């Protein structure tokens, strides 16, 4: 009902969210009354299986898997499509006895409704796990720009220009990716913005590090002037990392 | 990655012929 969130959310249940909706519609809201549905059998099996088969896949996924609220909130849907799954059922067997059942179409409707829902369910907490995966690596780029401040010598700044390189590098390449997947494009332009101003102040910084040893090392010049401007790209570049993890956490 | 992403694309598609035969 609102906009699937990803283009994998999306292409996944947009199919069965329009068909559930006519089918709506159509039976329920008044309309086609005294209607007749056919014989449900054979597809609703192949829905029974599809969740024995979900639910073995996901079962895996939530003892194997290192993230906490993961393993919390996954099982949660497998309730709730294992009981649409059981509408579904009493649904086809009623049907069979008589087309014209009102309390089969009925559980059709909730159960077909339960079984999307239960796997949005399990698509969002799933896609909450992997935006907590990129908000790692921004989280920890966050904390080694706190360590910028203890830069003193060249070789430190060699160092810790050579640390923080995977790590930018990393950072960028999931929120170009991430950016991709979105479906709400005030949410792309955003990420994508603030990847720009932070991908574009790192040279900023290094050299900002640099004018900061070569006074700190020549004795005396203007430093604080130089620590200053240190901390203003810090500062910048802080703030926008933090945006990027608001913003991944968005989802409407 | 992947498994869980076909094992519920698979499950969708079910459910979506199901209730196209369904009719709608």
């Amino acid at each position: 009902m609102p906009v699937f969130h990803t283009r994998t959310i999306e292409s996944i249940l947009e199919p069965v969210a329009q068909q559930i909706s006519h089918l709506v519609i159509m039976h329920e809201e008044g309309e086609v009354d005294g209607k007749a549905i056919p014989d449900l059998t054979a597809p609703v099996s192949a829905v029974q299986a599809a969740v024995s088969n979900l639910v073995r896949v996901g079962k895996e996924t939530v003892q194997t898997t290192e993230d906490q609220i993961l393993k919390r909130d996954m099982p949660p849907a497998f309730i709730k499509v294992e009981n649409a799954c059981t509408k579904l059922v009493r649904a086809a067997q009623m049907l069979q006895a008589d087309p014209y059942s009102v309390p089969a179409r009925d559980y059709l409707i909730d159960g077909s409704r339960g079984i999307l829902s239960g796997t949005s369910d399990l698509l969002l907490t799933f896609d909450e796990a992997e935006v907590r995966k990129i908000i790692r690596v921004c989280k920890g780029i966050l904390e080694y720009l706190t360590v910028a401040e203890v830069v003193e010598t060249m070789e430190d700044l060699v160092t810790y220009t050579k640390n923080l390189g995977p790590g930018m590098t990393k950072m960028a390449k999931m929120i170009d990716e991430r950016q991709q997947e979105l479906t709400h494009q005030e949410h792309r332009v955003m990420l994508v913005n603030s990847m720009n101003t932070v991908k574009e102040l790192l040279p900023v910084l290094i050299s900002a590090m640099k004018i900061f040893v070569t006074t700190k090392n020549t004795k005396s010049q203007g430093i604080e002037e130089a620590l200053k401007n240190r901390n203003f790209t810090v500062e910048k570049m802080s703030a926008e990392i933090n945006e990027i993890i608001r913003v991944l956490q968005l989802t409407s | 990655s992947r498994k869980l992403l076909s094992a519920a694309k698979i499950l969708a598609d079910a459910t979506a012929k199901m209730v196209e035969a369904a009719k709608g």
